[PDB]
């Protein structure tokens, strides 16, 4: 990054690309949450909640 | 017709030690790296014939290493030539990195990135090995490691007692660390066909930096013979250290038993890790000191992009030359430091130390390269 | 003088249709020639198995005597006045067309009239372009571009009359006679389904009168009092593979199915084709060129060529690329040709969609150069659209394209799609239709 | 109105990212719902013979 | 891949050697050896000894002053 | 002061070290992407020189030797034959990547 992505082609690739990032980064995060079964996110739920995990 | 060329199990034999093409000035730095491979290839021979007599429970550690010295045939040559062979090891690979930081030969980045997980594997499994006969200074130098590798907030005492198998360093991690220990260096083995198959795709580097493709000659007879040499001598500095002076790289206190309730006034690993458990002392913060230890190894990972030059090799930059005897300097100071007491003035001689080692492969390195660009006639 | 105004100012083409129904259009110029055609709306797709070769022997005979100027006759008077005289037909076209002076409009006129009306046939002409288009079929089996593109109709409408070849097979034009032909004369020669398309030096008025003097009896009652309709053909995800090593090249063709003729998504798509665009191994541009597909295809050394094409139909079409290679780097080029497909389904930027539209507005506006583009753009408008689009419309219509909506259309119509693959020549290395398949979508988005 | 996996497919299916994060989705839901059927079942099977089933007469 | 016979493209040059059994191998060791050793000794003592130096000079000033330090203080 | 500044990259050219073993400065220079399609625009007569004098400078470098005081790359003659095809490849790189942003 240190002139060759300065550019207005570079920044429009990056805003499409900003979707498709959130909803890996968010797939990573519900991956991450029911793996390795975290009790902080998993109790504000409806339903996972009941047994507690 | 010739089975070299032809057969598939000899054509990568052939291919990577006979007819391969290699430059026709490497120094003797060069063997290093092959050296570092016997080495390897010896301390498995060696930790297998350790094996056959070592029980990895904490009532028969101690005794089962006293048994391998003293009733199994030449188990006491075995044992030393292990240990000792351990440190011949990491004087090589030392001078592996440091060749490969000084000619420039970090510009092979995949190379380089399979060498510095290579590295990690390495420590990692002298760590585990020196806790395996458990002595004092095993049983308490594995007590501190991991309860400062504790320091991670949140996630950190979880993951130390699932190390530990248990609040503290027990028999299920002696067991656990005789298992890691043992299934490491295959792993190592298997770490270093891929270093040298990413070497082989691009070919190797010479002193001067240049292209050798102008001047190349086969494998085989010259490095197999300089490589035969080299393992010769390798071996004469690796029976002396274990046949004259077996002690001068050990400790005494690993001869006593394994004492939880008694702690040794002075506590410190081997010298390969001393530096670096130096920058561990180094900042007074326990998640600092943790993240100094790791960027302490992980900035020889991130030097492939710390290249400002337009030339290769130092052959030809005498201030960057300083810089990097200095950088030298620096780490023995830093070995030195850190296998003392945590008392002045050795606080901030390795204070001085740390902001010298970071400040000189971060900063002062490329400013030097930059300089000297432009006093070629080459920057702007 | 700038653009808008210089789309305007080309001359609006005159359109009336006859008692009939026949449809009579007109392009007035500034040239001392004219062009005069006769569309007709009859093809391959309009044959149902038993007269597969009738538009193709038709064509063949039309040009051969007819009952007012039987034999060669006519041919003098097409040939004592300079005209060049011409005639295609394609799956679902049929033209016939004269190129003469200005000052020959009535007779080239009363020729297209009374060729499409009073054609004469006879069983010894019959049998001498019997073998003849044999012989013509037995040459076009050599060149494997008409090959491929057969094939692709072949598998990418399976079971539909648009798989059938406008040639046919070699056992109908045995097997068609005097009496199937005189049934497709009867059936598709009609009014409501034929245009008479001038274009340069012509007035409207004289076309005209010389359309009501000639064309005002063509028989447009349905004889037989049954519709003659088209149906919708079922586009088909499959693939067809000649395995042939002793051909040097390879041709493969891959394509999708299109939108249709009166879709204006179309034009979107032939923006899409204008990003990549085409390559032949004669190009004078060499790495520089804008195409990344050309510019590693030259780089890499991989193909003879390849082009993009936009085939449509009523309903329907095919979109996709062809490409003529050696064995060796055929698998290389597929997925350097889908990942620009990708591409324009996922990260196509403004720049490239502004050449896009710039090459397509260039090539839009200079193929209609001369009497016969323009006269062949008259014919297939008022055939297709039922009207002629003028050719701001299009500029109004190529300048809403930007870079979300297009690739919106391309994953539309692109993205995770069955493709149809057409291979001939040396085709190994071409993959199965599961590599194809699993290339027409990215795991990373 | 098209049919549920037509529209299951190009709101969840068309893009890989949604794909995936259905797919954890149903793996959460899926691992709580199939944990409760099958602790129901085996607690059908086994009336009168686990631990939690006479845990009263001597818990108190 | 990388072989000989494609390495590097190289016109018009003539290499000479001999067979190891016509010559020494020690042809004048140090005769050759010590004048080479003292040169290159020359070349790079500027830059490798004076860091090893300092270090010497800190090592020798830490132990002085931790054994000053362990020193009474009357 | 210039002559200052003059005689400091003479003493720096000498202490570089590459003139002892007959190499010209642009012979040292590393051959990445740019250096390589610098030498690739080279005439056949400065790339046999150049070529010649690599293999010399490792035929010496192998034997830890340099050559005589008098066959040393005086500063003078050193000739920066490489600067303007690196110069024209740099700038049409800089053309490309400058046509890329847009
Ligand atoms: C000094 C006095 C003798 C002298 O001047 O000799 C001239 C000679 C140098 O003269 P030259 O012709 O200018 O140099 C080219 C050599 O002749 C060509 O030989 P070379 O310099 O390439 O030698 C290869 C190198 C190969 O080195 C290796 O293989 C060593 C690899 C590393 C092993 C581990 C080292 C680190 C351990 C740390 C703990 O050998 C050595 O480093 C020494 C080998 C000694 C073998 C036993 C001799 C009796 O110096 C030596 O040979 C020095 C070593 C012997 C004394
Ligand atoms: C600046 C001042 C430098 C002073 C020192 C260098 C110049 C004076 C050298 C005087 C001669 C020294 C010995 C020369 C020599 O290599 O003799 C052995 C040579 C060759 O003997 P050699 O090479 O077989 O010696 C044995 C070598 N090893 C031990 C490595 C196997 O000549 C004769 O023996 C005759
Ligand atoms: C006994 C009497 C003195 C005998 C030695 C006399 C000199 C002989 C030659 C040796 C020169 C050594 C010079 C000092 C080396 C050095 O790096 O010192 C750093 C030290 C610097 O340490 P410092 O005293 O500044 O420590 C504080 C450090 N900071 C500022 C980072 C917090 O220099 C000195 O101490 C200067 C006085 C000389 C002390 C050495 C006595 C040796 C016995
Ligand atoms: C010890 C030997 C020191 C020595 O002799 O240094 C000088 C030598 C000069 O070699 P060079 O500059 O290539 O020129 C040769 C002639 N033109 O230079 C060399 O021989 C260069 C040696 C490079 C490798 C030195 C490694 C020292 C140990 C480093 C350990 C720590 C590495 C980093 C860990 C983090
Ligand atoms: C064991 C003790 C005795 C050892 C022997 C002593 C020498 C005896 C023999 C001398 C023979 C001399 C022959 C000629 C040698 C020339 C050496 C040379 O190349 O010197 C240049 C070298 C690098 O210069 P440069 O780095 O560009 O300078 C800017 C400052 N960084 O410049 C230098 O090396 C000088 C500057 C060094 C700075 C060191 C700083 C340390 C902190
Ligand atoms: C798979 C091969 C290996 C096996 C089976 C093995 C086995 C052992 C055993 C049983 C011991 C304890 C006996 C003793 O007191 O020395 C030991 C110690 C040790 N091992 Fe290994 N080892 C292997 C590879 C390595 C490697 C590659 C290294 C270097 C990183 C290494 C470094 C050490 C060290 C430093 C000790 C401590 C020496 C001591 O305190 O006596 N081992 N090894
Ligand atoms: C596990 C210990 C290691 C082994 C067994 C090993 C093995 C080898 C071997 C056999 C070679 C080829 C011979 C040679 O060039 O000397 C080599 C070269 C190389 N290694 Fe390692 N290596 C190790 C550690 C490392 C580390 C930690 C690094 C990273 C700093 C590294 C980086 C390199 C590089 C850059 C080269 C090529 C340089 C050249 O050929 O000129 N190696 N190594």
């Amino acid at each position: 990054m240190l002139s060759r992505f300065l550019g207005p082609r570079y920044r429009e690739l990056a805003r499409n690309w900003i979707p498709t990032a959130g909803m890996w980064g968010t797939v990573g995060a519900v991956g991450l949450v029911w793996a390795t079964d975290w009790r902080l996110i998993l109790d504000w739920v409806p339903y996972i909640n009941g047994k507690f995990k | 017709t010739n089975m070299r060329k032809t057969h598939p199990l000899f054509k990568i034999i052939n291919h990577s030690f006979i007819d391969l093409p290699a430059p026709s000035n490497i120094s003797s730095w060069w063997n290093f790296g092959s050296l570092l491979g016997v080495c390897l290839m010896v301390q498995i021979i060696t930790g297998l014939f350790l094996a056959m007599h070592y029980t990895s429970d904490t009532m028969t550690a101690f005794s089962s290493v006293t048994h391998i010295c003293r009733d199994v045939n030449y188990g006491w040559l075995i044992r030393y030539m292990h240990a000792n062979g351990a440190s011949m090891f990491f004087i090589c690979l030392f001078l592996h990195v440091g060749r490969g930081l000084y000619y420039g030969s970090y510009t092979f980045m995949e190379t380089w990135n399979i060498g510095v997980l290579l590295l990690f594997a390495v420590m990692a499994t002298a760590f585990m090995g020196y806790v395996l006969p458990w002595g004092q200074m095993s049983f308490w130098g594995a007590t501190v490691i991991t309860n400062l590798l504790s320091a991670i907030p949140y996630i950190g005492t979880t993951l130390v007692e699932w190390i530990w198998g248990g609040f503290s360093v027990d028999k299920a991690t002696l067991t656990r660390f005789f298992a890691f220990h043992f299934i490491l260096p295959f792993i190592i083995a298997a770490l270093a066909i891929v270093h040298l198959l990413f070497l082989h795709e691009t070919g190797s580097n010479n002193p001067t930096g240049l292209n050798s493709d102008a001047d190349k000659i086969p494998f085989h007879p010259y490095y197999t013979i300089k490589d035969i040499l080299g393992i010769l001598i390798m071996f004469l500095i690796l029976m002396t250290l274990v046949l004259f002076f077996p002690d001068m790289l050990g400790d005494p206190d690993n001869y006593m038993p394994a004492n939880p309730l008694n702690t040794p006034p002075h506590i410190k690993p081997e010298w390969y890790f001393l530096f670096a458990y130096a920058i561990l002392r180094s900042i007074p913060n326990k998640l600092g000191g943790v993240l100094a230890l790791i960027l302490s190894i992980l900035i020889l990972a991130l030097m492939p992009f710390l290249h400002t030059s337009k030339q290769r090799s130092l052959m030809f930059r005498p201030i960057t030359q300083i810089l990097y005897w200095i950088l030298v300097a620096n780490l023995l100071i830093l070995t030195w430091i850190g296998g003392q007491p945590v008392e002045h003035p050795f606080i901030i001689i390795g204070q001085l130390a740390s902001i010298s080692y970071f400040s000189i492969i971060l900063i002062l390195m490329p400013i030097s390269g930059i300089i000297e660009d432009k006093m070629l006639k080459l920057y702007p | 003088a700038t653009f808008a105004q210089a789309l305007q100012s080309v001359p609006e083409t005159q359109v009336s249709i006859l008692d009939n129904g026949l449809r009579v259009a007109s392009e007035q110029s500034s040239h001392a020639t004219c062009t005069v055609g006769v569309w007709i709306d009859a093809g391959s797709r309009y044959e149902t198995e038993k007269n597969n070769g009738a538009g193709y022997f038709l064509e063949h005979l039309a040009f051969k005597g007819t009952k007012n100027r039987p034999g060669n006759a006519l041919e003098k008077e097409v040939e004592s006045i300079g005209a060049h005289l011409n005639a295609y037909s394609t799956r679902e076209h049929t033209a016939y067309l004269i190129k003469a002076l200005s000052k020959d409009l009535p007779k080239v006129v009363e020729l297209l009239a009374d060729i499409v009306q009073n054609s004469s046939l006879e069983d010894s002409q019959i049998e001498k372009e019997r073998d003849v288009i044999l012989r013509e079929m037995q040459e076009n089996d050599a060149s494997m571009q008409n090959v491929v593109f057969d094939y692709l109709h072949a598998t990418a409408f399976q079971g539909t009359p648009l798989a059938q070849a406008v040639e046919g097979p070699s056992e109908n034009v045995r097997r068609l006679s005097r009496t199937d032909l005189t049934d497709y004369l009867n059936r598709h020669y009609k009014a409501p389904r034929m245009v008479l398309a001038a274009a340069g030096g012509v007035e409207h008025q004289q076309l005209l009168d010389l359309a009501q003097k000639h064309l005002s009896s063509v028989s447009r009652v349905y004889e037989e009092d049954a519709v003659p309709g088209l149906t919708p053909c079922r586009f088909t995800g499959s693939e067809i593979r000649h395995r042939d090593d002793a051909l040097p090249l390879a041709h493969v063709a891959i394509a999708v199915e299109g939108p249709g003729w009166a879709n204006p998504d179309n034009v979107t798509l032939q923006v899409a084709n204008a990003i990549i665009g085409h390559y032949d191994c004669t190009y004078g541009g060499g790495v520089h060129l804008s195409s990344p597909l050309a510019s590693v295809a030259v780089a890499n050394k991989l193909c003879q060529s390849f082009q993009t094409f936009n085939i449509s139909y009523s309903d329907t079409g095919l979109l996709g690329a062809h490409f003529v290679c050696d064995a060796m780097s055929i698998d290389d080029m597929v997925f350097f040709l889908q990942g620009q497909w990708m591409r324009l389904c996922t990260s196509a930027t403004e720049s490239e969609v502004t050449r896009g539209k710039n090459i397509l507005r260039n090539a839009l506006v200079s193929h209609l150069d001369g009497t016969t583009p323009v006269c062949e753009d008259i014919g297939r408008s008022l055939l297709t659209y039922g009207r002629r689009i003028p050719l701001a419309e299009w500029e109004s219509r190529i300048q809403e394209v930007d870079a979300q909506m297009l690739r919106d259309i391309c994953s539309k119509y692109f993205y995770d799609q069955c493709p149809a693959v057409a291979g001939y020549g040396p085709i190994e290395q071409l993959p199965d239709y599961n590599r194809i398949r699993s290339g027409m979508f990215w795991l990373r988005f | 109105s098209p049919t549920i996996p037509s529209r299951l497919y190009s709101l969840l299916f068309r893009r890989t990212s949604t794909f995936a994060l259905t797919i954890a989705v149903g793996a959460l839901f899926f691992e709580r719902a199939f944990d409760q059927g099958a602790d129901a079942i085996y607690e059908h099977i086994n009336e009168g013979k686990l631990w939690k089933h006479i845990k009263h007469k001597y818990e108190n | 891949g990388r072989e000989f016979g494609n390495l590097a493209r190289i016109r018009h040059v003539i290499s000479y050697s001999l067979s190891p059994f016509e010559q020494r191998a020690f042809p004048s060791y140090f005769s050759k050896g010590i004048p080479n050793v003292l040169r290159r000794t020359r070349e790079r003592i500027l830059r490798v000894a004076p860091p090893f130096v300092v270090v010497y000079l800190i090592y020798t000033w830490g132990n002085q002053e931790f054994e000053q330090s362990k020193r009474k203080n009357p | 002061s210039s002559k200052w500044l003059d005689g400091f990259r003479k003493w720096y050219y000498n202490a570089a070290g590459f003139n002892k073993l007959g190499l010209m400065r642009d012979d040292t220079l590393h051959e990445t992407e740019d250096v390589k399609e610098a030498i690739r625009r080279l005439p056949e007569d400065l790339y046999n020189d150049r070529m010649f004098r690599i293999k010399r400078a490792l035929d010496l470098t192998m034997r830890h030797q340099i050559l005589p005081k008098d066959q040393w790359t005086k500063y003078e003659e050193d000739k920066f034959y490489l600067e303007p095809y690196l110069k024209e490849v740099i700038r049409e790189r800089k053309e490309r990547e400058e046509w890329a942003k847009k």
